[PDB]
């Protein structure tokens, strides 16, 4: 069938603080958290999504996310989402990822890096459920009624929903130029680099292989790899490449549903 | 009015038309970040809730 | 119902077929972004990123 | 209640851009300029201001 | 209260807790809990990591 998670890649966003109180951009940034089920239940949206390896097979130890236009996998274990105290991790699909967190005015999500470094985001976030009925009970009880509720379920089916997808812009770096004597080279590896300088007429477009300057320094090129071929997000932390906007549909996943609550 | 009960009002679940009222506005980037800032008073629903 | 270009379709029958995807990639993709509009999407795309 | 969709910033490097209005619900569109955006790896956009 | 443990020699925790009532406030008018991605920049004072 379908296997639409093969025009999506992990991306690299600025998360406010990575749990230390510094800011930088980390792949396991945090976009909006929905709360409309009634029992208490979020939808924590990553940037890095997570149930599908590197090689866009379906496996259940496996997460991508992004790493300087590159994309590793890490183990599925080590994801930790905390508030307060400690949550409980129910669903894993996509970007999204469903818990159930003591009360708290943050959270947090985690996990190890290829070299076993934790990747952190931190949000604030007023989290203070309230079970549906007259009492304000903690956990359920042995002996008692049956009120219906409302609740996020585990079905992967028609949802009726939409992210909006592009592609993504045209990601700049430095690391690829290389001053050797008087001329400088351009790394490869399927990025075709596009480069713009300023010495002798320089030189706008965009190449594929390596290319040699020989005329002027480091300061006056530059790369800006252009990837394209596969659909980002629509997220306000990352730029587009064109005005009127070309815009994408994915469904995602975890509908809300009724059930009955004790 | 912004901030209390029938800050947006739709005259039918399934109609189209929509009027949205809460005094969304933007603010200026800050340097050297892409983040498209702006301020918004929170919805009337929740708090007529 | 769908369009690309001058061929006007029905999209559950692309012209690509099949594998659309695997084919050309991006030649894809940009099909894909000028059909959000049109009612016919979903099986759009449904045919669009499937193929054994 | 409500939801605020925000896309993506338009960042044009070396040029100015022109707002345009639609028909949306409390619709909201502006342009600031001067801006020098930065990036995970390099600040794009090499004109400096 | 806090307390501070590590492991010995043999692998057993040494610890030892004090009875201490932290509660600390941000500098502003806002008890704000973590900083967010747009705001004011406020003076204030740390702990540096230079041992100069
Ligand atoms: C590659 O980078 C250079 C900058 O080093 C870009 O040149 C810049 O081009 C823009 C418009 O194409 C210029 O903006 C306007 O130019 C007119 C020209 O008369 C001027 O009157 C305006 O006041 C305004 O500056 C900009 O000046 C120019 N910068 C320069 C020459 O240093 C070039 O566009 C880049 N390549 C591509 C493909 O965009
Ligand atoms: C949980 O159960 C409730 C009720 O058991 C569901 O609400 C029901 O949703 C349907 C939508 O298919 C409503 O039908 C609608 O009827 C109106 C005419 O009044 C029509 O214009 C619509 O096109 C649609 O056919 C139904 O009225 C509504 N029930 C009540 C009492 O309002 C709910 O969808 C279920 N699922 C949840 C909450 O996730």
């Amino acid at each position: 069938h379908f296997n639409v998670y093969k025009a999506t890649r992990p991306y690299i966003a600025y998360c406010a603080d990575c749990g230390a109180g510094h800011s930088c951009h980390s792949p396991v940034a945090i976009e909006a958290v929905r709360s409309e089920a009634t029992d208490g239940m979020l939808k924590i949206q990553f940037s890095a999504q997570i149930g599908i390896d590197k090689s866009d097979n379906h496996d259940y130890t496996k997460i991508r996310y992004a790493d300087g236009h590159a994309i590793e996998n890490a183990v599925r274990s080590s994801l930790k989402v905390a508030t307060s105290g400690d949550c409980f991790v129910h669903g894993t699909m996509g970007h999204f990822i469903l818990a159930k967190c003591p009360p708290g005015e943050f959270l947090q999500v985690s996990i190890q890096d290829t070299r076993n470094a934790v990747r952190a985001c931190r949000i604030q976030y007023h989290h203070d459920p309230q079970p549906v009925g007259r009492e304000k009970f903690t956990i359920r009880p042995h002996y008692g009624k049956e009120i219906p509720c409302t609740t996020y379920q585990q079905t992967t089916a028609k949802t009726v929903e939409e992210i909006d997808m592009h592609m993504p812009p045209d990601t700049p770096d430095r690391t690829l130029l290389s001053q050797q004597s008087g001329n400088v080279k351009i790394t490869v590896g399927g990025k075709k680099v596009k480069y713009n300088c300023t010495c002798g007429t320089g030189n706008v477009g965009t190449t594929n292989s390596d290319m040699t300057i020989n005329t002027c320094l480091i300061e006056q090129c530059h790369v800006s790899v252009t990837d394209h071929k596969k659909w980002q997000f629509n997220s306000p932390f990352v730029p587009r490449a064109d005005e009127p906007a070309r815009k994408g549909k994915v469904h995602i996943p975890f509908p809300l549903d009724n059930i009955t609550c004790r | 009015q912004p901030g209390r009960f029938g800050d947006i009002q739709s005259r039918t679940v399934e109609s189209n038309d929509l009027y949205a009222n809460t005094a969304l506005k933007l603010a200026r980037p800050s340097p050297g970040m892409v983040h498209v800032p702006y301020t918004q008073t929170p919805s009337g629903f929740k708090y007529w809730l | 119902m769908c369009v690309l270009a001058n061929a006007t379709f029905p999209c559950f029958q692309p012209p690509c077929v099949p594998c659309c995807y695997e084919n050309n990639a991006e030649a894809t993709l940009r099909m894909l972004e000028d059909n959000v509009d049109r009612p016919g999407y979903y099986d759009l795309l449904q045919a669009a990123l499937t193929c054994r | 209640e409500y939801k605020t969709v925000v896309p993506s910033p338009y960042v044009k490097c070396c040029g100015a851009s022109e707002c345009s209005t639609k028909e949306k619900p409390d619709y909201q569109c502006k342009v600031y300029t001067g801006v020098y955006p930065f990036m995970w790896g390099g600040a794009y956009c090499f004109c400096d201001s």
